[PDB]
């Protein structure tokens, strides 16, 4: 299971 | 013995036309059981190990919104990179996101990691504590401020401790029949003449699970590796692994040589010797 | 950065002809992922080859297995086709029954 939560660098 | 859940995400930059060539897989220990390609017809996350099929619609759907959701990081990141290091947009460029977590022999979360990389070189990491990032460079430096101000960190951690190792709890179980047993390697050993004084002894291990495996050489019962040859371990491509190593001796001096395999699988290691 | 893929050709299975076995073409260590692995049965391309999931390894680098059934006989030659940007030519090698 991925996650989940999505953060750009 | 410990296992691991790992999901591995590969972004490639199209600079002709169009998004980046994507592609996710997850493995649990060395056996991969999904994947997402972006060139694929579907677009859905697929099955590509029996036990995970077990999944109902509703995981399907939900994979295949995630991964989705990662492509379009990953596109995002792209761009943003290209920008950081003051690229043109002529050069197609790679990114690399591996994340993941262990359990332990008291199936209790043991570690976690979320590691990125551009253009094959490290770029920004977790460290062991999940709470703060290794930067390799000054690039890096604005992503990982950029991050401890929104503690991404605290929000990883939460799913590598929780919902990471939970799921893998669960693909342990429902795949046990293969992913908790041990394929021990089947070993033997071959000979022949390399000229009228001189023979080759490979030593090999076959069908084994998972990849970790040292196979050693000794000469009168010392570590020899001097004359010997060896090929990195390769998948047998039915889910098991291959390796083998050779020494070159004098013949009629075969005796004196021992192949040691060493193998999770194997109570104790086994000594091979020609005859 | 650009590293060169190594290569291994070999049997799934114990190589005896008239038997009914694999063939492989494992390459590894390779970066960037954009690669042409091609099989050959006596110098000529075999035309379903399938190839597993693109993944890489922890230093980065990139991972595939490429394969397809095939019969070995004893005249018969089976080789692994492999161009990457690294590689000024295109390189073969030959499948030898003990690797």
């Amino acid at each position: 299971c991925v996650n989940g939560s999505c953060f750009t660098v | 013995g410990s296992h691991s859940m790992r999901y591995f995400f590969t972004s490639v930059s199209r600079p002709g036309r169009g998004e980046p060539r994507f592609i996710a897989v997850g493995y649990v220990d060395d056996t991969q059981f999904v994947r997402f390609d972006s060139d694929a017809a579907s677009q859905r996350m697929e099955p590509r190990a029996p036990w995970i099929e077990q999944e109902g619609p509703e995981y399907w759907d939900g994979e295949t919104r995630k991964v989705k959701a990662h492509s379009q990081t990953h596109r995002v990141d792209l761009g943003t990179l290209r920008g950081y290091y003051n690229q043109s947009e002529a050069g197609s460029h790679t990114v690399q996101r591996m994340y993941g977590c262990d359990v332990g022999s008291d199936w209790r979360f043991l570690r976690g990691y979320h590691q990125y990389a551009y253009d094959g070189k490290d770029y920004i990491a977790l460290k062991e504590d999940l709470r703060s990032w290794t930067a390799a460079d000054m690039a890096a430096q604005t992503t990982k401020h950029k991050w401890e101000a929104a503690h991404v960190a605290e929000q990883l951690r939460a799913y590598l401790e929780g919902t990471c190792v939970e799921w893998l709890r669960r693909y342990l179980e429902n795949g046990k029949e293969t992913l908790q047993r041990t394929d021990a390697p089947k070993t033997h050993m071959t000979h022949h003449a390399v000229s009228d004084h001189e023979a080759t002894l490979r030593c090999w291990a076959l069908s084994f699970y998972p990849a970790e495996i040292t196979l050693t050489w000794q000469r009168d019962g010392e570590d020899q590796t001097q004359d010997t040859e060896l090929v990195e371990t390769r998948p047998a491509g039915d889910g098991t692994f291959q390796k083998w190593v050779a020494v070159v001796v004098p013949s009629g001096q075969e005796q004196r040589y021992t192949c040691h395999v060493q193998h999770e699988g194997l109570p104790k290691p086994l000594t091979l010797r020609w005859e | 950065i650009q590293r060169t893929p190594k290569i291994q050709v070999y049997s799934r299975h114990p190589a005896e002809n008239g038997k009914s076995n694999f063939l492989n073409c494992y390459v590894s260590g390779f970066h960037p992922s954009d690669i042409e692995v091609d099989l050959l049965k006596n110098g000529e391309r075999i035309e379903k080859v399938e190839h597993s999931d693109l993944s890489f390894s922890k230093d980065w680098s990139f991972y595939l297995l490429y394969y397809t059934e095939f019969t070995p006989t004893e005249k018969d030659e089976y080789a692994c086709r492999v161009n990457h940007v690294t590689l000024s030519q295109p390189k073969i090698v030959k499948w030898d029954r003990d690797m």
